[PDB]
RNA sequence: CCAGGA
């Protein structure tokens, strides 16, 4: 629930990268692995954190207070 | 020039590739530990939660506000608050970021690391502003609110170094190699029919010379030349990960000498 | 008629609430989808 | 059975055990609030009484 | 009915258990400030205190060895071995 | 369970931090110890005597 | 990590990796007597009584409740509760002696009996140490 | 300023005493919570 | 009793 700023194992950080992935893959229709490449994540624990991520918040949210 | 030398193979505000010859693998193995753990930076230390509707834990919260990077250029002219005179905090050892936001949307409303306001006065110094290298200029996403979904806390970050607490490691990832072509034979290849074909070749072998099978192994041949890659995270900018480093590593051994000089 | 006492209904059965509801009217009686 | 050959017993500890490279065959680590519970009644000797005192 | 000194037939050596007692005894003793019977060389241990004391043969403690049958065999501190 | 004289072993203390029960890893098989979430029960002698009964 | 032992990157576990959240949900409810002899949720003094928990009573308001943000540590009394007798007998509710948290969410509703009813959710989080099992 | 307890659905303040009734003004539902303490709570950001 | 842990 809500994108991991840094990944875990390096720390590099990933926060800002969840709608810029998101965004390249509805308005892109591109495919995760080149997403993930194009916004630099390398590494593949830097690639696990967002290809792996369940933003719980959005369901969160549906309910009113 | 002198002793070691570095020979810079690729640059960016992220990304320092080079080569590091006529060094001891201790030498440059301290200075990666080094630049991982030991150099300073600021990060957010305590939250003070006023108000919080959120969908997420006042804590869950906290949390990634330390996580998220802020410029510690002017890291060294910030003194540590427990080295400071104060109590508590003060303008010489802290900065106050301050942080509200509410759903006035009907649609989802996001909050960034961009949200974070400066109140400290920062005597003019490179210092706690929320890194943004967020191509749309958001930064870090740190929650999401609906309608009446308020969110009114106050931040003081501190100066510090990541073994007291990974927030304040101002590197990502440092790779580090050396000998592509086994010439040294620090390792022992596993395979199943050849090591050769079975393992990929390093980029770094166009740098070296292959062994050449029809030579004697060098027992007498040991360890210069490391091909390294510095990230940086934000917080500090790369060539200044790799000198504070250096710096800190020899500041380190300072204080063993002045310690003998002490007794 | 006459009333026979009072028996416990099971969740999404015929007899409950949220059989018929939809994922909208779930998040609003704050029940999980 | 259940109260005279076994009994419920004060001086007692218990918690999750792991290995250690680094203690001795003979030694058992310890945790701080565990050894900071558990108590020796030592009696007051001219040998211990300066330490004694200390702790106190 | 007490084996004579003459007539005894025990392990002329000190059992683990003996040993273990005795220091057990001697430390206790020696920490209810009971009076030390050698020179303490520095030690403050009642147990290090109880080990010297074994190991000079200076603790005045007897040895009552039950027989089976009630009868027992008196075996001082000073006369058993220590091969322990 | 102590199906074993060496189920229960007398061992020298060891202030350390952190929740755990640490052994060294040689003395697990007495116990039939692992690290897979295994429990351990410690006792405290309270006498010189008793003390002298453990370590003897 | 010997005989099904780990390592874990206590870097990693500073970043987030398998930090948890814990609540757990304290009840308590006023019992009515025949006669109208009801319980009360009140913070308790001494008042003749005596008879109540060793714990901080002083972070309870008027209501017997403690506002939920305040930060519960040992044996802090988390819900006040009185019972007289033919004054103030104790019928104080406090954390579970080994927990501490901060208070989450304070619930004052009634019974199918029209009694006062309360529900007190506690909340912690809960960050990979070492006889932690995975 | 003060809300002693707040509405579970409709989310509407209330602020209630002792003895003087456990619902809500309009909706119906006994729900009702409590509402966070003014005296700020303070994190430590790790 | 019920549910679980070695
Ligand atoms: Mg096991
Ligand atoms: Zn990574
Ligand atoms: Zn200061
Ligand atoms: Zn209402």
């Amino acid at each position: 629930m809500i994108v991991p700023v840094r990944c875990f194992s390096c720390g590099k950080v990933v926060g800002d990268k969840w709608e810029s992935y998101l965004n390249l893959l509805q308005e892109d229709e591109l495919d995760e692995g080149t997403a993930l490449s194009r916004l630099g994540l390398k590494r593949y624990c830097c690639r696990r954190m967002i290809l792996t991520h369940v933003d719980l918040i959005e369901k969160f949210l549906r309910y009113n207070p | 020039e002198e002793g070691p030398q570095v020979k810079i193979r690729e640059a960016s505000k992220d990304n320092v590739d080079f080569i590091l010859s006529n060094v001891d693998l201790a030498m440059a193995n301290s200075l990666r530990r080094v630049m991982i753990a030991e150099i300073p930076t600021l990060a957010i230390d305590s939250v003070e939660v006023e108000t919080n509707t959120t969908v997420l834990a006042d804590e869950f919260i906290a949390h990634r506000l330390g996580l998220i990077p802020l410029q510690s250029m002017d890291i060294e002219q910030l003194e540590y608050s427990r080295d400071c005179f104060c109590e508590d905090h003060c303008d010489k050892c802290s900065v106050v970021l301050t942080l509200q936001a509410f759903g006035e949307s009907e649609s989802t409303t996001n909050v960034y690391s961009k949200d974070l306001v400066i109140v400290s006065n920062l005597m003019g110094r490179n210092i706690g502003h929320p890194i943004i290298q967020d191509k749309e200029g958001n930064g870090v996403l740190i929650c999401k609110l609906r309608k009446g979904q308020e969110l009114k806390l106050t931040c003081v970050a501190k100066k510090g170094i990541a073994k007291e607490h990974a927030k304040w490691g101002p590197a990502a990832a440092i790779e580090f190699e050396y000998d592509p072509w086994n010439k040294l034979k620090h390792t022992d290849y596993w395979y199943e029919q050849d090591s050769a074909k079975e393992w990929p070749q390093s980029k770094n072998c166009e740098y070296e010379d292959p062994p050449n099978e029809g030579d004697p192994f060098d027992y007498k041949a040991q360890a210069d030349t490391f091909y390294m890659n510095v990230e940086s995270v934000g917080s500090i900018p790369v060539d200044q990960v790799v000198v504070r480093g250096i710096d800190t590593l020899q500041k380190k051994v300072a204080s063993i000498l002045l310690a003998l000089t002490q007794m | 008629k006459v009333f026979i006492g009072r028996l416990p209904i099971m969740l999404r059965s015929k007899n409950c609430y949220l059989s018929e509801a939809t994922e909208s009217d779930l998040y609003k009686l704050k029940e999980c989808p | 059975r259940g109260n005279l050959m076994g009994k419920r017993v004060d001086f007692s500890a218990r918690t999750v055990i792991s290995g250690d490279p680094n203690l001795e065959l003979d030694q058992v680590g310890v945790p701080k609030s565990i050894a900071k519970t558990l108590t020796y009644p030592e009696v007051v000797t001219p040998y211990n009484i300066d330490r004694l005192t200390q702790l106190v | 009915k007490a084996i004579p000194k003459d007539q005894r037939a025990t392990t002329p050596y000190m059992t683990k258990y003996e040993r273990a007692r005795i220091l057990g005894t001697r430390a206790l003793q020696i920490s209810m400030n009971a009076p030390v019977f050698v020179d303490l060389e520095g030690e403050t241990d009642p147990l290090r205190i109880a080990m010297k004391e074994l190991a000079e043969k200076k603790i005045p403690l007897v040895i009552r060895r039950y027989l089976p049958d009630g009868s027992f065999e008196d075996w001082s501190v000073e006369e058993l071995i220590v091969d322990l | 369970p102590s199906l074993h004289k060496m189920s229960m072993m007398a061992h020298r203390v060891k202030v350390i931090p952190y929740s755990t029960f640490r052994l060294n890893l040689s003395v697990t098989s007495p116990y039939n110890a692992d690290f897979d979430g295994d429990e351990m029960n410690l006792h405290v002698p309270q006498s010189e005597e008793t003390r002298a009964e453990l370590s003897q | 990590n010997q005989e099904d032992s780990m390592i874990m990157n206590q870097s990693s576990i500073d970043r987030g990796l398998f930090r948890s959240l814990f609540f757990r949900s304290y009840m308590d409810q006023e019992k009515k007597y025949g006669m109208s002899i009801t319980e009360t949720f009140e913070k308790p003094q001494r008042t003749n009584t005596l008879r109540m928990k060793h714990g901080t009573y002083d972070k309870l308001d008027d209501d017997g409740l403690i506002a939920p943000g305040v930060r519960v540590s040992g044996e802090d009394v988390i819900i006040g509760k009185t019972t007289p007798i033919s004054s103030k007998r104790d019928a104080s509710t406090p954390l579970r002696s080994t927990e501490n948290g901060i208070v989450d969410q304070v619930l004052v509703t009634t019974n199918q009996d029209g009694l006062k009813f309360v529900k007190v959710r506690v909340r912690t989080t809960k960050i990979p140490q070492i006889g932690d099992k995975f | 300023a003060t809300l002693k307890y707040i509405c579970a659905e409709c989310s509407s303040k209330l602020s209630l005493s002792r003895t003087d009734a456990v619902r809500c003004k309009d909706c119906g539902h006994r729900i009702l919570l409590k509402a966070r303490t003014k005296r700020l709570v303070q994190f430590e950001a790790r």
